[PDB]
């Protein structure tokens, strides 16, 4: 392996901005990371950025803030940015750079994984079968998640996006009739929303599946690019070689955009298509086609990402991309937010596009592709009546359109309605929907054909 | 020790002869000193840019070394100063040059080396005592309301050879010595810290407590918390400064007019504060940071982190400081032509592709600690930014980078000014993602308001959705359930958020009175719900204009809730008027029924 | 009207009874979480001393010289 | 007689919040104590395995510390 001992060059070249330029380098690698030493002693680590015969820039992760070109000692590794990946490391927090802040001792590694990863086989994909439950009702009854699904939340600032995220993660798992395990990746936290999850998935028990990777806002914006990769090569050991159904859900991706939209400029890069890098397109690829199930092991990865768009913007090139690799989208709304539902998920536009793969007869039961459909009519009708009685009046409506104001007032606060600590398994999300398609009497359900009709509507 | 100029050429200057150079650090250019900072290193050439006008630096012209970047001085005699972005003390340069004019390459102490300080040891250390970074060595009897802690530095420890007797000294000479392993150094009372460096803590405690501004909305629809950050898109900011439970202001208006800031000089050493019975001057409690904008642009970015450093000192005393940053927006574009000068790539709309990470970088400075040092203290900063987008929009990278970041959005706008409302809230776009922090002070303390809160953010949110069809259609066939959320819904709209700051009832309103008046509007609304939905089948079905005809004398005094002064009136005289009158609201509509 | 005003405050005494059996279990939780991390530090001593071993029969080798040179 | 349903019925279901309060008290000594047994039985099966492997590894440790092997970079 690397047995060599490590050379510590004092030649620095110069200070341009993040960047450290050395020279006299005896064959320098790319993408390596040196630890450089300051003059009163910080040491600072740094990812190698173009090498050129005796030259070699690097990026300081944490700044060049004290750097001189006199005194500073900047030590090679000679290999290239891994993790220790392990077993026990469900149930640990650590930072953006891979570091403990539990209080913890270092992970004792299994194995020194290249987190920058290979991409699979695309023979050895299988289509997605099964279905994840997460217990939140507006994406598990109307929405459902295969096993294997990428199904972007899309959301804006302001909007509790981040709490849908953390009652995902105490809730899911499978679809029950040891191997299931949630890698929780948040970029460009704060701090009150950092202790919100370190605090939440610590004393809510469910520590033990979940492995947490918090990159704040104020940690360097190079630790927040390397925080997604960091995150997916735990979730594909976990996986790929330990067999385990794993969770990746990942924070808040337009802030990854916007450090990485960082980084490019400051590698001294011509920006693209609004601003953005012109390689957005397979950088994001690189991270969410790490995912699906394989085939000959018992594994699989499906991924959440979570959006946020500025100015509610769809063509957005954040937005537009994630719809661009990633199935569907969830849409949580403005307008139910205001208006107190939690969690407030909208049904109208959101889509799974492997719902039909995820639900049926031994996968979650024989009524849920005949269910979804149903109320999805019923709330799209609804929300035509809502409009059309304010334009005409109460006096003006029938027992045709009232009995679709009245859906509409117990399905906003009884299946998209949840609480945040009312884990609603799948087999409830069917029965809370079906206690609402009995406010119609079978003439009236058009969606659902008569043989489930006869075997579920009375009772 | 010397370097040489080599070339300017604008604000940048290229000086030769700097080997061991640091990057950011301090040099003096020219033969007239113009403060500068090393930017770009080459080899043993190190550009500069210049904090002051470069016109007349030849090449050849002496550039001293220091070894200490842009940094602040800390210590007694702050407290009342008007300092700059760079910290130069405006009303002492005015009399030490006696002119109008900011001359070049001025240099004035920002504290004073003439004034006496009182000082305290604190009484538990001897010659031969243990301290680290943090423990406090004495007190300075500032004014009457500080009591001016003297700290250690951090990263600084060992045992005292020598304390000072207690008496009066200026802020030169040596108060403290003690000893590290083998060599002694020597402490002064003022101290010197970087202003891009995070001052240390222990711990960062959870913001669990309410910042208590002056204002109705604001303080009981979206909380503020001691140790949180806003935004502000000076009504809001002059009435935390004299009512508010926070000890040190801060005010730092990074780029703001000249007249409008020649307008806050001249009105802060006239306010009064009430903190005994006694009246004090505002300015006893407060330090403020001016800077226009014909002053330089590298000491208006500096500006910022010269006052979030001021504020995070008074935090390790152990105070609640709230600091007050104008116009965010004005900084964002000193950091627009900075990155100009550097030839560095625009990301969006030619600010950098660092805005946010700047922002992240100040903004995440606030919050409640646990203060480093030994009597186990604990404050607070509070962070209060005001984005000036360029005509109210959520897409220039300054007002949607900062909305990235903050948790309060005090969020307002220029339609809803003209009504003379006076707050311009908007409460549709405005959030506070402290309700989840403050459900164990509402619960604990005042255990009713979580479900008045949910309410009447409802009521006025029912009353939009109503809106546009009664402008279009106009209350023709409507349902008697939506008549009461346009009625009860627009008693909320003139008597709960609304405000005006000169008069004697509504420069302070105490939360006790806050959820006073809720607790009556809530009660009225819900049992105008029930009257209508119980008496909708039975026999002599009404709709509200038989009510508020009848109940005119009850909606007059729901309606005088607003104009009962809360600084008049007794603690006690106002809670049993808002207890009688819901026994004149309880047997009111069992009038009709 | 008997039966509401047993519910009215059954609501006030169902609701502090689902607050502390959720204080139960985060107690639970906060012990069973220390449990992991004292356990698996309990693993990092064993390591960072069976290096302190191999740091002792290190300087076993340099008081040698036939083996040293 | 329905309005004497405020302060004598309170008393029935504080039959139910005095349940919780003694099993408050109950739950607790058996918490903390039970789990540091098995936070104690966890370490002793690593020490039981640590020194059946100790003397295995410290001699590829060594071993292959004490590697002579000078090795070109190529060229």
């Amino acid at each position: 392996y690397l047995s060599q001992p490590r050379l510590t060059y004092k030649t620095v070249s110069g200070v341009n901005g993040p960047l450290v330029i050395l020279d006299h380098v005896k064959f320098p690698r790319y993408a390596e990371i040196v630890h450089l030493t300051l003059p009163d002693g910080t040491k600072r680590s740094g990812q190698v950025l173009e090498v050129s015969g005796s030259k070699a820039v690097v990026q300081v992760f944490e700044g060049t803030s004290g750097i001189d070109a006199k005194k500073t000692s900047c030590e090679f590794t000679g290999d290239i940015l891994r993790t220790p990946v392990s077993e026990d490391m469900l149930g640990r927090v650590f930072n953006g750079s891979g570091k403990p802040i539990d209080r913890g001792p270092v992970v004792l590694a299994e194995d020194f994984l290249d987190i920058m990863g290979q991409p699979i086989n695309p023979q050895c994909r299988i289509y997605p079968e099964e279905m994840i439950q997460t217990g939140i009702s507006a994406i598990d009854g109307m929405n459902s998640i295969a096993r294997g699904q990428k199904i972007p939340i899309f959301s804006a600032a302001g909007l509790p996006h981040n709490e849908i995220a953390a009652q995902i993660c105490r809730q899911a798992g499978l679809v029950k009739k040891e191997n299931f395990a949630i890698v929780f990746a948040a970029m460009g936290v704060n701090m009150e929303t950092a202790r919100f999850f370190k605090s939440d998935f610590e004393e809510n028990g469910s520590m033990d599946n979940v492995c947490l990777f918090l990159n704040l806002a104020n940690d360097p914006t190079i630790e927040r690019i390397i925080t997604p990769r960091l995150a997916l090569t735990t979730a594909e050991f976990l996986a790929y070689q330990c067999e385990k159904h794993v969770l990746v859900i990942l924070t808040d991706m337009s802030s990854y955009a916007e450090a990485l939209r960082e980084v490019s400029a400051a590698r001294e890069e011509v920006p693209g298509r609004r601003g953005f890098p012109g390689y957005m397109y397979t950088d994001l690829a690189t991270i969410y086609e790490r995912a699906g199930r394989v085939e000959g092991r018992n594994g699989s990865i499906t991924q959440i990402p979570i959006l946020t768009m500025p100015n509610d913007d769809i063509t957005h090139p954040i937005p537009d991309l994630t719809g661009y690799i990633t199935e569907g989208q969830i849409y949580v709304d403005r307008q139910l937010h205001n208006r107190q539902i939690y969690p407030p998920i909208n049904v109208l536009p959101s889509l799974s596009r492997l719902m039909k793969s995820a639900i049926g007869e031994g996968m979650t039961r024989k009524d849920h592709a005949d269910v979804s459909n149903q109320l999805y009519a019923c709330y799209a009708i609804g929300k035509d009546v809502q409009a059309m009685k304010a334009v005409v009046g109460e006096e003006a409506l029938t027992s045709d359109d009232l009995l679709y104001l009245e859906f509409l007032q117990k399905f906003e606060r009884n299946f998209i309605a949840q609480g945040p600590y009312e884990n609603r398994t799948v087999y409830e999300t069917l029965d809370i929907g079906w206690q609402l398609l009995r406010i119609f009497p079978k003439e009236m359900l058009k969606r659902i054909p008569q043989s489930t009709l006869s075997e579920f509507y009375p009772r | 020790t010397f370097g040489y100029v080599h070339g300017v050429s604008g604000p940048v200057v290229t000086a030769c002869d700097m080997a061991g150079a640091a990057m950011y650090e301090l040099v003096r250019v020219g033969h007239s000193e113009l403060v500068g900072e090393i930017i770009r290193l080459e080899g043993d050439m190190a550009t500069i840019q210049v904090y002051e006008e470069t016109s007349g630096v030849s090449v050849g012209d002496p550039v001293l070394r220091t070894g200490k970047p842009l940094s602040v001085e800390l210590g007694p005699g702050i407290m009342g100063a008007i300092f700059d972005g760079i910290q130069r003390p405006l009303s002492d340069i005015s009399s030490q040059t006696q002119s109008i004019y900011i001359p070049r390459g001025v240099n004035v102490s920002a504290l004073s080396r003439d004034v006496k300080w009182d000082f305290t040891p604190c009484k538990n250390l001897r010659v031969g005592s243990h301290i680290t970074g943090g423990d406090i060595y004495g007190i300075v009897n500032e004014n009457s309301l500080i009591k001016h802690k003297i700290m250690l530095p951090p990263r600084n420890r060992g045992t005292v050879t020598y304390i000072a007797p207690p008496g009066n000294y200026d802020t030169s000479d040596v108060v403290l010595e003690l000893e590290f392993e083998g060599i002694k150094e020597k402490f002064s009372m003022v101290q010197v810290w970087p202003v891009r460096q995070v001052r240390p803590v222990t711990e960062k405690l959870p913001a669990n407590h309410p910042l208590l501004t002056g204002q109705r909305v604001l303080d009981a629809l979206f909380p503020c918390v001691q140790g949180g950050t806003t935004a502000i898109p000076t009504v809001i900011s002059q009435s935390l400064s004299k009512y508010s439970n926070s000890d040190v202001i801060i005010y730092v208006g990074c780029g703001e007019r000249g007249n409008e800031m020649s307008e806050v000089l001249r009105d802060f050493p006239e306010l009064t504060m009430e903190v005994d019975g006694k009246v004090e001057s505002i300015m006893k409690r407060t330090a403020l940071v001016a800077n226009t904008s014909n002053m330089p642009v590298a000491a208006r970015e500096a500006s910022i982190y010269t006052g979030i450093t001021l504020s995070e000192y008074f935090r390790d005393m152990g105070y609640h400081v709230s600091m007050m940053a104008d116009s965010t927006s004005r900084w964002a574009e000193a950091l627009r032509e900075i990155s100009g000068r550097l030839a560095e790539m625009p990301a969006d709309s030619g600010y950098p592709a660092y805005l946010g990470a700047r922002l992240a970088s100040f903004y995440e400075r606030a919050g409640r600690v646990k203060c480093l040092g030994n009597p186990e203290r604990e404050g607070s900063v509070s962070i209060v930014g005001a984005v000036s987008p360029p005509g109210g929009d959520f897409s220039d990278p300054v007002t949607s980078a900062t909305l990235g970041i903050v948790q309060v959005f005090w969020g307002l706008d220029k339609k809803l000014a003209q009504r003379k409302h006076f707050p311009s809230v908007n409460w549709l776009i405005s959030y506070s993602k402290y309700m989840r922090a403050l459900d164990e002070y509402y619960d604990k303390h005042f255990t009713e308001f979580v479900p008045l809160r949910t309410k009447a953010k409802e009521i006025l949110q029912e009353e939009e959705d109503l809106a546009e069809i009664v402008q279009l259609v106009g209350k023709a066939s409507l349902a008697e359930t939506d008549k009461i959320t346009l009625e009860v819904a627009k008693l909320i709209k003139d008597d709960f958020l609304q405000q005006n700051g000169y008069t004697p009832y509504d420069r302070f309103c105490p939360f006790y009175k806050t959820v006073g008046m809720l607790s009556n509007m809530i009660a009225f609304y819900d049992m105008a719900r029930r009257a209508v939905e119980t008496t909708a089948q039975s026999d002599n079905k009404i709709t509200w204009s038989i009510i508020r005809e009848h109940m005119g004398e009850i909606l007059y005094k729901l309606s005088s809730m607003k104009f009962k002064d809360p600084v008049k009136d007794g603690e006690a005289k106002i809670k049993a008027d808002y207890a009688q009158l819901l026994e004149d609201m309880q047997n009111a509509f069992r009038s009709l029924e | 009207l008997v039966q509401t005003q047993r519910l009215k405050i059954m609501e006030y005494y169902e609701k502090k009874e689902k607050q502390i059996e959720q204080q139960k279990k985060i107690q639970m939780s906060n012990l069973m979480n220390q449990a992991r991390l004292k356990v698996l530090r309990a693993r990092d001593d064993l390591i960072t001393d069976l290096l302190n071993e191999a740091k002792q029969r290190l300087s076993k080798v340099v008081k040698d010289t036939t083996r040293y040179q | 007689e329905a309005q004497m349903e405020v302060d004598q019925y309170r008393r029935e279901r504080e039959q139910e919040f005095q349940s919780k309060q003694q099993a408050a008290m109950g739950s607790q000594g058996n918490l903390s104590a039970e789990v540091e047994q098995a936070t104690r039985r966890q370490v002793q099966g690593m020490q039981s395995s640590q020194q059946r492997n100790r003397e295995r590894v410290l001699a590829q440790l060594l071993g292959m510390v004490c590697d002579v092997r000078p090795q070109v970079h190529p060229n």
